[PDB]
C-alpha cells in the first residue's frame, strides 16, 4: 500500500473539489440573482426567463460533488502516494476550474439579466454566451474525471 | 488602502522569504530536511480532529450571521415605508438560519467519531487513526466552508428580494426560487461531509 | 581526544565521537569519557560492517560490578518514498550480567552520506530525549552531553556534513504554531471590523 | 578523527522562535506605529 | 526509478493546465460579455457578430483542455523526477500564458465592442488585435507541446 | 551528471521566458488596443495604421519564444547544475525584461495614439518611441542567447 | 575550483543587471513618452526635440547590457564562491542603480516636455538636468566594472 | 583566513553603498525636477540658478561612490567574517542614510523653487535648508570611513 | 572571546544608530523645510529667526552620529555575545528614538511656523515645544551611553 500521511491528499482533494466549486456556485447565483431582483420591479414579466443563469451556476455546484462523491468513495485506509496526489490534482483541477466558470456565470448572468430587462432581443444572445462559461466547469469535470479514475 | 497594505505587506514578505528559502533547500542539498512526512505525522490527529469541529459549527454560524445581516438591514431599511415585509420576508431569514443547523448536526456527528488512543509512534498509531485525523480535519471543512458560502448567497439574493417586495408585492414568491438555489448549496456540502466520515473510526 | 573509529578493512568503517559519555546503574553515576575517548586501547569485540548494517561494541571491564558492554545498532535500508538511503540507529544495548537494556533510539536517523550529530542524547526522558527505554522503571540510564556517530559512508576517516538533530521547528512548536497563527488570524478578522465601526458627524 | 560538526545547542527550535517571532512582532509594531506619525494630517491651512 | 512524491508536480502540471486557462477564459467570457450587453441595448443588430470575443476566449480553454490531457494520459506509478519536472512546466507555460492571453481578449474584447457599437468601421480593426491576444495562447501550446512530449 | 533537483530549474527557465514574455506582450496589447478604440471613433482612418504599437508588443511575444524552444531543446536527462543555472537566467532575463517592454509599449502606446487623433504630425515621433521600448525587450534577447548557449 | 552551487550568484548578477536596468529603461520611456503626447497638442513643431528624455533613458539600458555580457562572458563551470559574490553584486550595483537613475529620467523629462510646451526657455535648462540624472547609471556602471573584473 | 561565503556581506557594502545612494540622489533630482517645470512658467530668469537643489543631489551619488569604490578596491579572496563584517555596515550606514538625505533635498528643494517663482527672496533661505539636508549625506560619510578603513 | 558571528550585532547598532537617525534627521529637515517655503510668500522676513526647527533637527543625526562612533571605536576583534548586544541595544535605543523626536519636530516645526507668520506671540511657544520633542533624541543618547560603557 502507501504510506501512514497518504490520506492527506485525498482528503484534500475531496474537500477543495466542493469547496472551491460551491465558491462558484455561490457566486453565480448571487451576483446574477442581484440582477433578477432588481430588473424584476421593471419586468415581472421576463422573471422567471431569466432564472436560467441561476439553474447553470448550480451545475457548477453538481459538477464538483460528482467528484467529491467519486473520490470519498474510493478513498480506503492505506492508498498509494500516487493515487493520492492524482486524486488531490483532480480536486484542484474542477474546484479552481469551477470558480471561473462561475465567477463568469455571475458577472455574466447579471449583465445579461439588466440588458434583456432594457431590451429582450438579447435573451438568445445572452443564453448562448452563458454556455461558454458553463463550459468551462464541463472541461474541469472531464480532466477530473480522467485523473481521478485511473 | 490603508490597513490592506499591511496584509498585502505580510503576504508578499512570507512568499517572497519562501521563494529564497526554496531556493536555499533544493541547491545546497538540503532538502532532506524538509520532511513533510514528518509534519504530517508529528502533528497530533487530535489538532486535525479539532479543527474540523472547532472549523464546521463555527465557520457555519460566520455564513450564518453573514447571510443574516445583509438581508436583515433590508427589512428594517426596506420596511419603513413598507412595513408588510417583515413577516413575508423572514423566510430569507430562515434560508440562513438553516445552514447553522448543518453545522451543529454536522459538529456533533463528526465529534461522536473522535476517541482517545495511547500511542505515540506513527507506526504504533497506524494508518487509521491518521486517517480518521485527516477526514476529520477535510469533512469539517467542507461542511463549514461550503456554509460559509452559501449562507452569503442566501443573504444577497434575500436582500434583493426584500428590496423588490417593497416595489410590488407580487414578486417576492418568484425571487424565492433563486434562495432555493443558493440553500442546496449548503446540502450538498454535507452530502461530502457525511460521506468523508462514513468509514472512519479513531482509537486503539 | 580523538574518536572512537573501528576498521574491518584496509578503508576506515564506522566511527563515534562524544564529549561526555556517563552510565548510572541504580543512581550511582560514572563518567566514561576518560576510558573511551583518550586511552586509545578500546575492547571493539564484533564491530560488525555489512554496508546495510553495522555494530559498535564498546566493552569496559571496569563498571558497575562486572564487564558491561555497550552495543551500537545500526542499519541503513533504501526508502522507496523519499527514494534515497537512510541510516538508523536501531536500538543501543547494554547488558551487565545476564540482561538486556533495550534502548530504543529513534530521531537518530539521516541519509546514508552524512552524518548524525545532537546535544543531549541522554536517557530519562522529560520532554524529548533521544534515548527511550522499554520499560520504564529502567535501571540504566546513560547521557551524552556531544554525540556524533556515522556508519556506512565513512570517508578517509572522518566525518561528513552532520545532518543534526535540533533543527528549527521542534512537533512541539509546529502544532503550537498552526494554533496561534491560526487564530491570530480570527483576531485579526475580528480586530479589522471594529477598527471600522465609525460614527457620525451631526445629529437630527 | 577530523571534521567534527559545528555544535548547536540542544535548544535550537525554541531560541529560534523566541527571536523569529519577537523580531517581527516588534518590526510590525513598530512599522504600523512609524506609518501612523508618518501620515498625520494636522490640518495646515492656518 | 523515481520517488513517490515525483508524480506531485505532475499532477500540478495537469491541473495549473487548466485552472490557469479557464481562468482566463474566464475574464474572456465575463469582461467581454459586460461589453456585448452594453453596446447591444442601441445595436440589437450586432449582436450575433459580437461572439467573436468570446468565441476567441473559449478556444483559450481548449488550449489547456489538450494538455491537461496529454499530462494525465502520460502518468504512471514511480515516474522519474526528470519527466515530472517537464509535465509541470508544461502546465505553468500553456496555464500562465493562456492566463496573460485571457486577460488580453477580456480587454479588447470588451472595450472593441463599445467603439464598434459608436462605429461599425472598427469591427476588422478590433478582430486584428483579437488574433495578437489569442496567439499569446498559441504560444503557450507549442511550448507545452514541446516540453510534455520530450 | 548532475543532481536530480537540476532539471527543475532549467524547466522554470523555459517556463519564466514564455509566459513573462506574455504578460508583457497582453500588457501592449491591452492597455494599447482600448487606445485604438478610443482613437477611431472620431478619425477611423488611421485604424490600420494605429496597429504598430500591437505589432510592436507582438514581437516582445515571440522574443520569450524563440528561446523557450531553444532551452526546451537543449534539455537532458541529468544536466549540471551549472548548465542548468544559465537557462534559469536566461528565461528570467528576457521574461522581466520583455514584460518591462511590454509595460512601456502599452503605456506610450496608448498615449501616443490617442495623441495622433487630434495631431498627425505625432504619429511620425510616436513610432519612433515605440522603436526605443522595443529594443528593452531586443537587449534581454541577446543577453539570453548568450547565457543559452554557453 | 569551487563548490557546485556557486554559479547561481553570478547568474542573478548577469539577469538583475538586465532586468533592473530594463525597467528604468521601460519607467523612462514611458512616462516621458506619455509627455511627449500632452505636449504635442499645441507644440507639433518640438516633436523630435522632446525624443532626448526617451534617448538618454535608452542610454540606461545599454549600461545594463554592457556590465550583463561582462558578467556572462565571466562564467566558468566551477568558480569560486568570492567570485561569483563579486557579480552579484556587480549586477546590482548597475540593476538597481539604473532603475533609480531611469525613475528619476521619466519623471523630470515627464514635467520638462510639458514645460517646453508653455515656454521654450526650459529646453536648454530640461537636457542639464538630465545629464544629472544620467550619471547616476554612469556611477553605477564604473562601479560594476570595478567589482566584475578584479 | 576566513570561511567561503565571507566575501557576500562586503560587497553587499559595496552595492548598498551605491544602489541606496543613487535612490536618493535620484529622489532628490526627479521630486525637485518636477518644481523647476512649476517654476518656469513664471520666472524664466530663475532657470539657471534653480539646478542648484539637483547638483546638491548629485553630490549624494558621489558620497555613495567613494565608498563603493573604497569597499571593492579592498576586496580579497578569504577575508575574515569581522572583517567584512564592517564592510557592511559601512554601506549600509552611507547608503540609507544617503537615501535619507537624498529624500529630504527633494522635498525642500521641490517646495523651495515653487516658493522662488513667487518670491525671489526666498532663494537664499532655500540653499540654507539645502546645507542642513545635505550633511546627512556626510554625516553617513564619516562613518562609513570609521567602518571601512578599521 | 566569543563567536565569528559576535559582532554582526555590533555592526548592527553602528549602522542603525546612524540609518534611523538620519531618517528621522531628514523628516524634521523636510517636514518644516515645506513649513519655511509656504510661510515665507506671506511674511519674507523670517527665514533667519524660523530655520531653527531645522537646526534644531539637524542635531538628531549628530546624537547617532555620536552612538555610531563609541561602537565603532569599541569594536575589536573577538568581542563577547554579551557586549555586542549590548551596542545593539545602544543602537537602536538612539536610532528609533531619534526617528520619533525626528517626527515631532517635523511635525511642530511644520504647523509652528505657519502660525508665527499669522501672529509672532508664538515664537516663545513654538521653541518651548522643540525643546519637549529634543529631548526625546537625548533620552535615548543618556541610555546609550549607560548600555555602551558595559
Ligand atoms: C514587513 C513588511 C510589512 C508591511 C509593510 C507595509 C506596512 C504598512 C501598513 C501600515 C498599517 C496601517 O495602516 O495601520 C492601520 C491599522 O493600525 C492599527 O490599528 C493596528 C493594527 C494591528 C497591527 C499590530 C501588529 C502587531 C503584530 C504582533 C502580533 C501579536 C499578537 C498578540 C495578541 C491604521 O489604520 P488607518 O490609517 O485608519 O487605515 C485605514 C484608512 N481608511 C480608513 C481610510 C481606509
Ligand atoms: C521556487 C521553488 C523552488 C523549490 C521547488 C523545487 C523542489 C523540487 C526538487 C525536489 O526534488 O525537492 C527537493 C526539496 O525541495 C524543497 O525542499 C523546496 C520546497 C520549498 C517550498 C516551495 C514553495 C514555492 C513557493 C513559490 C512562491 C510563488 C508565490 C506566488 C503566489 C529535494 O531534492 P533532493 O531530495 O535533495 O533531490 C532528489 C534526489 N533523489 C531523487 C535521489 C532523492
Ligand atoms: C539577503 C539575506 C541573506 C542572508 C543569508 C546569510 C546567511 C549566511 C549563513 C551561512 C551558513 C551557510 O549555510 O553557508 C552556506 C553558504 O551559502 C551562502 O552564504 C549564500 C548566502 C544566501 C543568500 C541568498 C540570497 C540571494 C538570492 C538572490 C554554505 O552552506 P554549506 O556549507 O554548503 O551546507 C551544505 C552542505 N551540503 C551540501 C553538504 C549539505
Ligand atoms: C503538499 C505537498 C508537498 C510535496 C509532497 C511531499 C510528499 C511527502 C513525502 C516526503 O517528503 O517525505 C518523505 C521524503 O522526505 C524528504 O525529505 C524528500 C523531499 C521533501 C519533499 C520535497 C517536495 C517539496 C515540494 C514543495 C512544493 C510546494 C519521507 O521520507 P521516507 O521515505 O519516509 O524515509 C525517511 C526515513 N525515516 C523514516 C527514517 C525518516
Ligand atoms: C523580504 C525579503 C525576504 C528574503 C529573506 C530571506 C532570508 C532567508 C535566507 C536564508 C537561506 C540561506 C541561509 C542558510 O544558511 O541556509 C540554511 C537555510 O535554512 C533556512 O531556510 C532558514 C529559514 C528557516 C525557515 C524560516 C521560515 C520563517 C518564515 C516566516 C515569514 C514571516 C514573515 C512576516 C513578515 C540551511 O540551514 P541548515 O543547513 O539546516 O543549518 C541550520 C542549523 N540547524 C540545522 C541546526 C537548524
Ligand atoms: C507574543 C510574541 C511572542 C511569541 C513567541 C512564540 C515563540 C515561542 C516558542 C518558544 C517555546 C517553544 C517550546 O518550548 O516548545 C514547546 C511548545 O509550546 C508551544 O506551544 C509554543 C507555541 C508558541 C505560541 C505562543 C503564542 C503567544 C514544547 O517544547 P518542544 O519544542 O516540543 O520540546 C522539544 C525539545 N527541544 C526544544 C529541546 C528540542
Ligand atoms: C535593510 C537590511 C538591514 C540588515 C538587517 C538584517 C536583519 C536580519 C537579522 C538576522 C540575524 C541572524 C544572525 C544570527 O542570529 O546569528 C547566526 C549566524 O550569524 C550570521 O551568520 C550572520 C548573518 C547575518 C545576515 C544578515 C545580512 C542581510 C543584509 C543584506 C542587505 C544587502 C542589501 C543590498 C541591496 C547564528 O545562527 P547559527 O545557526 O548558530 O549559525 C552558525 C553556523 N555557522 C557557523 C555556519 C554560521
Ligand atoms: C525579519 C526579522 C529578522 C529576525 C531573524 C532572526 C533569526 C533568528 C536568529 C536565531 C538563530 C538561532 C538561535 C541561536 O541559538 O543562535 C545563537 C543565539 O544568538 C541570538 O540570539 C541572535 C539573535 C539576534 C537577532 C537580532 C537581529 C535584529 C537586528 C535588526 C537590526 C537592523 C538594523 C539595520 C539598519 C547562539 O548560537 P548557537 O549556535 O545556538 O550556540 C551554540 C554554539 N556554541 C556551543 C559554540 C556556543
Ligand atoms: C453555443 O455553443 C456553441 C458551440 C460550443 C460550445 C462550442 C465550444 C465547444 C467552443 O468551445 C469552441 C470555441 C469552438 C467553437 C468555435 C465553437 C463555435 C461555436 C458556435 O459557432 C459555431 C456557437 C455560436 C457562437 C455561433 O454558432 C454563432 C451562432 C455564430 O455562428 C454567429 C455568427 O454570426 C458568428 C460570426 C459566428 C462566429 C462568431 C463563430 O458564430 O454556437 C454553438 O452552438
Ligand atoms: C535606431 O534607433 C535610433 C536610436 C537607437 C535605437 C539607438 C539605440 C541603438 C540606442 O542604444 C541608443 C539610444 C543609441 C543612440 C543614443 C541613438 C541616439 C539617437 C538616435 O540617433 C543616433 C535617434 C535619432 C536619430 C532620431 O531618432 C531623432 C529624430 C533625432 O535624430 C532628431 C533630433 O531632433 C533629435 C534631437 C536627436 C536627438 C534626439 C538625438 O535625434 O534615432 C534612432 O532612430
Ligand atoms: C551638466 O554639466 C555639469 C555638470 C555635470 C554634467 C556633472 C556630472 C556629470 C558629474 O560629473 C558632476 C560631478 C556632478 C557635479 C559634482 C557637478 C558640479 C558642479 C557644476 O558647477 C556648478 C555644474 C555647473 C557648471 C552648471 O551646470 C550650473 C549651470 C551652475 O553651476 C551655473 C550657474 O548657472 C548657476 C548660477 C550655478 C548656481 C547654482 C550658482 O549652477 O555642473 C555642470 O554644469
Ligand atoms: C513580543 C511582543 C510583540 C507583539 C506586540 C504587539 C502589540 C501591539 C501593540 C500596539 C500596536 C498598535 C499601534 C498602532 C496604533 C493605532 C493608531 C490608531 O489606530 O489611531
Ligand atoms: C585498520 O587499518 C590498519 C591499517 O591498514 C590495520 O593495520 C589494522 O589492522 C586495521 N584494523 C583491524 C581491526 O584490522
Ligand atoms: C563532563 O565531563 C567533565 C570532564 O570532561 C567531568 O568532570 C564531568 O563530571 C562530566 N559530567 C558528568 C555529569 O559526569
Ligand atoms: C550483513 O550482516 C547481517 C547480519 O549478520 C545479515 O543479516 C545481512 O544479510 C548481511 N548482508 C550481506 C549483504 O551480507
Ligand atoms: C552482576 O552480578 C552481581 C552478582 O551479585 C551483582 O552484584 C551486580 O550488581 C551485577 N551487575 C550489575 C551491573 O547489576
Ligand atoms: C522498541 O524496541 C523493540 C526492540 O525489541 C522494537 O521491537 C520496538 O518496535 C521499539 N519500539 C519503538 C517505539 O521504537
Amino acid at each position: 500500500n502507501g504510506p501512514e500521511y497518504a490520506s492527506f491528499f485525498a482528503v484534500m482533494g475531496a474537500s477543495a473539489a466542493m469547496v472551491f466549486s460551491a465558491l462558484g456556485a455561490a457566486y453565480g447565483t448571487a451576483k446574477s440573482g442581484t440582477g433578477i431582483a432588481a430588473m424584476s420591479v421593471m419586468r415581472p414579466e421576463m422573471i422567471m426567463k431569466s432564472i436560467i443563469p441561476v439553474v447553470m451556476a448550480g451545475i457548477i455546484a453538481i459538477y464538483g460533488l460528482v467528484v467529491a462523491v467519486l473520490i470519498a468513495n474510493s478513498l480506503n485506509d492505506g492508498i498509494s502516494l500516487y493515487r493520492s496526489f492524482l486524486q488531490l490534482g483532480a480536486g484542484l483541477s474542477v474546484g479552481l476550474s469551477g470558480l471561473a466558470a462561475g465567477f463568469a456565470i455571475g458577472i455574466v448572468g447579471d449583465a445579461g439579466v439588466r440588458g434583456t430587462a432594457q431590451q429582450p432581443r438579447l435573451f438568445v444572445g445572452m443564453i448562448l454566451i452563458l454556455i461558454f462559461a458553463e463550459v468551462l466547469g464541463l472541461y474541469g469535470l472531464i480532466v477530473a474525471l480522467i485523473l481521478s479514475t485511473k | 488602502t490603508g490597513l490592506v497594505l499591511l496584509y498585502s505587506g505580510v503576504f508578499v514578505a512570507f512568499w517572497a522569504c519562501l521563494l529564497v528559502v526554496g531556493i536555499c533547500y533544493t541547491i545546497f542539498d538540503l532538502g532532506f530536511r524538509f520532511d513533510v512526512a514528518w509534519f504530517l505525522t508529528e502533528t497530533s490527529p487530535f489538532m486535525w480532529s479539532n479543527l474540523g469541529i472547532g472549523l464546521a459549527i463555527s465557520l457555519s454560524v460566520v455564513g450564518a450571521a453573514w447571510g443574516i445581516y445583509i438581508t436583515g438591514s433590508s427589512i428594517i431599511g426596506g420596511g419603513v415605508k413598507a412595513p408588510r415585509i417583515k413577516t413575508k420576508n423572514l423566510v430569507s431569514i430562515i434560508f440562513c438560519e438553516a445552514v447553522a443547523i448543518y453545522g451543529i448536526i454536522m459538529a456533533i456527528v463528526i465529534s461522536n467519531m473522535a476517541e482517545p488512543f495511547s500511542a505515540t509512534d506513527p507506526k504504533a498509531i497506524g494508518h487509521r487513526n491518521y486517517h480518521a485525523g485527516y477526514s476529520m480535519f477535510g469533512a469539517g471543512l467542507t461542511v463549514g466552508l461550503s456554509n460559509l458560502f452559501c449562507g452569503v448567497c442566501v443573504g444577497i439574493v434575500g436582500s434583493g428580494a426584500a428590496l423588490a417586495d417593497a416595489q410590488n408585492p407580487s414578486l417576492f414568491v418568484k425571487i424565492l426560487i433563486v434562495e432555493i438555489f443558493g440553500s442546496a448549496i449548503g446540502l450538498f456540502g454535507v452530502i461530502v461531509a457525511i460521506l468523508q466520515t462514513s468509514r472512519v473510526k479513531m482509537g486503539d | 581526544n580523538v574518536p572512537v573509529s573501528y576498521n574491518d578493512s584496509y578503508d576506515t568503517r564506522i566511527l563515534f565521537w562524544a564529549q561526555n559519555f556517563s552510565v548510572a546503574y541504580g543512581e550511582h553515576w560514572e563518567d566514561l569519557t576518560s576510558r573511551t575517548f583518550g586511552v586509545q586501547d578500546l575492547n571493539l569485540t564484533g564491530s560488525f560492517w555489512n554496508d546495510t548494517v553495522a555494530r559498535l561494541v564498546l566493552t569496559y571491564d571496569s563498571l558497575f560490578g562486572t564487564m558491561v558492554t555497550f552495543k551500537f545498532i545500526l542499519a541503513n535500508s533504501y526508502y522507496s518514498v523519499s527514494a534515497r538511503h537512510w541510516f538508523t540507529l536501531e536500538n543501543l544495548e547494554i547488558h551487565s550480567n545476564g540482561s538486556v537494556a533495550y534502548f530504543n533510539a529513534s530521531q537518530v536517523t539521516g541519509p546514508s552520506i552524512y552524518s548524525f550529530h545532537c546535544e543531549h542524547v541522554s536517557s530519562e526522558n522529560e520532554d524529548g530525549n533521544l534515548l527511550v527505554p522499554d520499560t520504564q522503571p529502567s535501571l540504566w540510564q546513560m547521557t551524552f552531553r556531544d554525540f556524533q556517530i556515522q556508519a556506512f559512508n565513512v570517508t578517509d576517516k572522518k566525518f561528513s556534513y552532520a545532518s543534526d538533530c535540533a533543527g528549527f521547528f521542534s512537533p512541539g512548536i509546529w502544532m503550537g504554531l498552526l494554533t496561534s497563527l491560526f487564530m491570530l488570524f480570527i483576531f485579526t478578522y475580528g480586530l479589522h471590523m471594529i477598527l471600522s465601526l465609525k460614527t457620525m458627524d451631526r445629529f437630527d | 578523527t577530523y571534521n567534527l560538526a559545528y555544535k548547536y545547542n540542544f535548544e535550537y527550535p525554541v531560541v529560534f522562535n523566541l527571536v523569529l517571532w519577537i523580531m517581527i512582532g516588534l518590526a510590525l509594531t513598530l512599522i504600523v506605529t512609524c506609518y501612523n506619525i508618518w501620515n498625520m494630517d494636522p490640518g495646515y491651512d492656518s
